[PDB]
RNA sequence: GCUUUACUGCAGGCUGUCGCUGAGGACUCUCACUCCGGGAGGAGGACACCGAUAGCCGGGCA
RNA sequence: ACUCGUACGGUCACUGAAUCCUGCCCAGUGCAGGUAUCUGAACACCUCGUACAAGAGGACGAAGGACCUGUCAACGGCGGG
RNA sequence: GCACGGAGGCGAAGAACCAUGGAUUUCCGAAUGAGAAUCUCUAACAAUUGCUUCGCGCAAUGAGGAACCCCGAGAACUGAAACAUCUCAGUAUCGGGAGGAACAGAAAACGCAAUGUGAUGUCGUUAGUAACCGCGAGUGAACGCGAUACAGCCCAAACC
């Protein structure tokens, strides 16, 4: 495929968002990434 | 029921229209103020898909190129003149006023400056009978006598291409190649061999019209099928 | 033009705009078409001018007949805003009437005359 | 005495006799080759418009538009229907010519506002009518006394809502009494019935 | 779903009539309207197209 | 749409290469043509009725039908004695 | 901030927090210079209008909103123990449009017929009455009365 620049963002922010909580986020919370996406698994928008 | 395939051709869709986009020029008169000094010489002759004959370009004293309805006879060199004046030779257009009654003609208008409408198939032709100040009777190729306007542009001589028809295709393969240029959905499946639903003639055990064939000039579209308001049938009588 | 039944020359026009400019400062004239079309229906008026460039033409159309069964002279001009100048006024006038002229009568007469006769 | 006015009034009354007759015959030629909304500078029938509200002054507009003549345009029934949900040529729209009219004249001015509308004659093939339309922005009307009115942001679109008087009468209004009881206040507070 | 001389209707076509629509059971004309022409102009013409209605046909469709 | 197409065209159908052939039937049904006479709607017209109107009847009568003709490589038929 | 971490910071120069008003407010979006799956290409009210200093100079429209409201388009399942008129229903759904509410509204009314009432909504009732209808199934008002709230005016023309 040829990726357009737009296309190319909104790649990158799905990856990010496929990181993980902060460890601090869970001592702070006193205790899961509901969002976690794999590429093969799954199916992103476009 | 379903339309039948006569219905599905007005929509024109693509299946039904003919390859425009590969079709050369029409082939309608020069426009002439009068005087008739309206000369050009034969540049090339070639081949209109349109119309499976062959077809002559033109270029004009004053500079205009243009294909031609040309009859048979005519090559390259060949001077052609269009005008009331124009000499009466193969190939040139004048109005049927100027033309001498006995002679075979090709491209008549319907109406006078319409540009050609009648006789214009491969090697066909009209034949101009009577002269007048009010009517010029032309006998076209069907046969029939028209009455017209002796101001009706046309070109002396028969079209080119005659015969083609003498020959048959022999296979399915030349037809089609033929039928790929025209506006024409081609082969054809007949009505009794199709089911009750897509036409009048379908459905049954065996194959057959469950009814007459000669159908009613008043029939509307759907219906009117087979032989239309035919005045008789068969070879007898 | 529907209503017109005779040009009238561009000099007996002119004469009459004459008359009529010269109505307005010494006799009595009115300005518009319901004005114009009172002074027939009252008699109040001597001679009656119709633009010939009235769109729509219903708006004068009926000064011609009024002004016969009146015996009321009337004339045409070819623009309406040389009516409405010749009458004074900032704008266009489609018809005018000559209310008791002024230091004009006599030429007014021979206006009317020069009509009667140009049929 | 009688005001030029009445005269208009009156050769209008008979539109297929004396002069009018001519002119119209002359006219309609011209109509015929203009478009479906005519933007005109005076009123062809001036003794209606004035009558309607109509006023020499800035922000009122007059145009003239053609409709086609006849009943409705209607396609056929593609799915299954009762015989009485069949007929497709006899049946007419419930809006009159005249109110097709007003909305379209409406579409062509979206800034403007109808104020009325009249006839001015047809052929064997269309209508044509003239429709008042009015700025309610300017302030040579947001100061008239007899249009400011028209100004109100409820007169917003009216006619593409019935408030015109065409529209009135069309939706039954006319009779305070006696066979209005499905029309007033509106048709479909009534269920639809009138 | 399909069929037809099943019942009842609806498109559609033919045909008469009224409006468009004018002048002098057959006729001429030109000015609306139509068509041909780049234009001038030519052809046709109160017909035809279109709106309305009436009779006939009408598994093409419900 | 067909159609930058014009009867050597293209639309609608049937049969299904070549070869040798393709009989009889138009009564019914279909299509088409004609039609003295018959039948055949509405508008306008006339009579009766109504101070008007509803309505009844009359005269005229288009396509259509009756009637006649053509037509089966048109639907189809080609038996019993 | 949700959010109870680590580090670090701010707050008596009165922070946090709350109310009111103001600042900032990327791109796409009615989306309006042209184009485009949120970007790109070379000055922009694009488009339709009104006014017009006739120059986009001054203005209007466009799109959104839970439903409510007004104007148009308008089914079928269903009921009738079948079904076609009828019914379901002017319902569902579709097109257009306004507002905080809409619409209606100052009689060419009513017609408890009168020596009577007096703009218009709406609520209660009048009443499943009158009326409709294969006079089947079903459909179905109004005047009046008791209430709520009340409010009446402006043009066209005549004459100037
Ligand atoms: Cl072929
Ligand atoms: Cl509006
Ligand atoms: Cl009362
Ligand atoms: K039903
Ligand atoms: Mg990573
Ligand atoms: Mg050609
Ligand atoms: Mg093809
Ligand atoms: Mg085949
Ligand atoms: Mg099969
Ligand atoms: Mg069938
Ligand atoms: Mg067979
Ligand atoms: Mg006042
Ligand atoms: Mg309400
Ligand atoms: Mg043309
Ligand atoms: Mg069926
Ligand atoms: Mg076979
Ligand atoms: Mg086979
Ligand atoms: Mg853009
Ligand atoms: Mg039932
Ligand atoms: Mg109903
Ligand atoms: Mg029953
Ligand atoms: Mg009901
Ligand atoms: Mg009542
Ligand atoms: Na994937
Ligand atoms: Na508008
Ligand atoms: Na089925
Ligand atoms: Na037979
Ligand atoms: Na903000
Ligand atoms: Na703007
Ligand atoms: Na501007
Ligand atoms: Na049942
Ligand atoms: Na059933
Ligand atoms: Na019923
Ligand atoms: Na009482
Ligand atoms: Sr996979
Ligand atoms: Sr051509
Ligand atoms: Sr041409
Ligand atoms: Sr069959
Ligand atoms: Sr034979
Ligand atoms: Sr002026
Ligand atoms: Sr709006
Ligand atoms: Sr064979
Ligand atoms: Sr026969
Ligand atoms: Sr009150």
């Amino acid at each position: 495929g040829k990726k357009s620049k737009a296309t190319k963002k909104r790649l990158a922010k799905l990856d990010n968002q496929n990181s993980r909580v902060p460890a601090w986020v869970m001592l702070k919370t006193d205790r899961r990434n509901h969002k976690r996406r794999h590429w093969r698994r799954n199916d992103t928008d476009e | 029921g379903r339309r039948i395939q006569g219905q599905r051709r007005g929509r024109g869709t693509s299946t039904f229209r003919a390859p425009s986009h590969r079709y050369k020029a029409d082939l309608e008169h020069r426009k002439v103020e009068d005087g008739d000094v309206i000369a050009g010489t034969v540049v090339d002759i070639e081949h209109d898909p349109a119309r499976s004959a062959p077809v002559a370009a033109v270029e004009f004293e004053d500079g205009d190129r243009r294909l031609i309805l040309a009859p048979e006879g005519v090559g390259v060199g060949d001077e052609l003149q269009v005008g009331v004046s124009a000499e009466i030779a193969p190939g040139n257009t004048l109005p049927l006023a100027e033309i001498p009654e006995g002679v075979p003609v090709c491209n008549v208008e319907s109406s006078p400056g319409d540009g050609g409408k009648f006789a214009r198939a491969s090697g066909v032709n009209a034949q101009l009978l009577t002269h007048d100040r009010n009517v010029a009777v032309v006998k076209l190729p069907s046969g029939e006598m028209k009455r017209l306007d002796p101001q009706c542009r046309a070109t002396i001589g028969v079209v080119a291409g005659g015969g083609r028809t003498d020959k048959p295709f022999v296979k399915a393969g030349n037809k089609h190649h033929k039928m790929k240029a025209r506006g024409t959905k081609w082969p054809n499946v007949r009505g009794v061999a199709m089911n009750a639903v897509d036409h009048p003639f379908g459905g049954g055990g065996r194959q057959h019209p469950g009814k007459p064939k000669s159908i009613s000039r008043n029939a509307p579209p759907g219906r009117k099928v087979g032989d239309i308001a035919s005045k008789r049938t068969g070879r007898g009588g | 033009p529907v209503y017109v039944d005779f040009d009238v020359p561009a000099d007996l026009e002119d004469d009459a705009l004459e008359a009529l400019e010269v109505a307005r400062d010494t006799g009595a004239v009115k300005k518009g078409t319901n004005e114009t079309t009172k002074s027939i229906e009252r008699g109040s008026a001597e001679l009656v001018f119709v633009a010939e460039d009235v769109q729509p033409e219903e708006i004068v159309m009926h000064i011609p007949e009024l002004a016969d069964e009146k015996g009321v002279p009337f004339i045409f001009v070819e623009q309406q805003d040389d009516l409405g100048h010749a009458a004074g006024l900032e704008v266009g006038s489609a018809a005018a009437a000559v209310t008791d002229a002024g230091e004009a009568d006599a030429d007014v007469e021979d206006i009317a005359d020069k009509v009667e006769e140009l049929r | 005495a009688r005001s030029a006015y009445s005269y208009i009034r009156d050769a209008w009354e008979n539109p297929g006799d004396g002069q009018l007759a001519e002119l119209q015959w002359q006219r309609q030629q011209e109509w015929r080759n203009e478009g479906a909304v005519e933007r005109i500078e005076r009123p062809t029938r001036l003794d209606k418009a004035r009558s309607q509200g109509y006023k020499a002054k800035q922000g009122v507009i007059v145009a003239r538009v053609s409709v086609r003549k006849g009943s409705a345009r209607k396609r056929r029934h593609k799915a299954g229907r009762r015989s009485k949900r069949q007929g497709v040529t006899r049946i007419t729209r419930r809006k009159d010519i005249q109110r097709v009219a007003e909305e379209r004249a409406s579409r062509t001015f979206p800034n403007l506002r109808v104020l009325n509308s009249y006839s001015v004659g047809q052929d064997g093939r269309q209508k044509w009518h003239e429709v008042i339309l009015i700025d309610p922005n300017h302030p040579a009307i947001q100061n008239d006394d007899d249009l400011s009115w028209i100004c109100a942001d409820d007169q917003a679109d009216r006619v593409f809502r019935g408030l015109t008087g065409a529209g009135r009468r069309n939706r039954g209004l006319s009779g305070k009494g006696k066979g209005s009881e499905k029309t007033r206040p509106s048709l479909r507070s009534n269920g639809g019935k009138a």
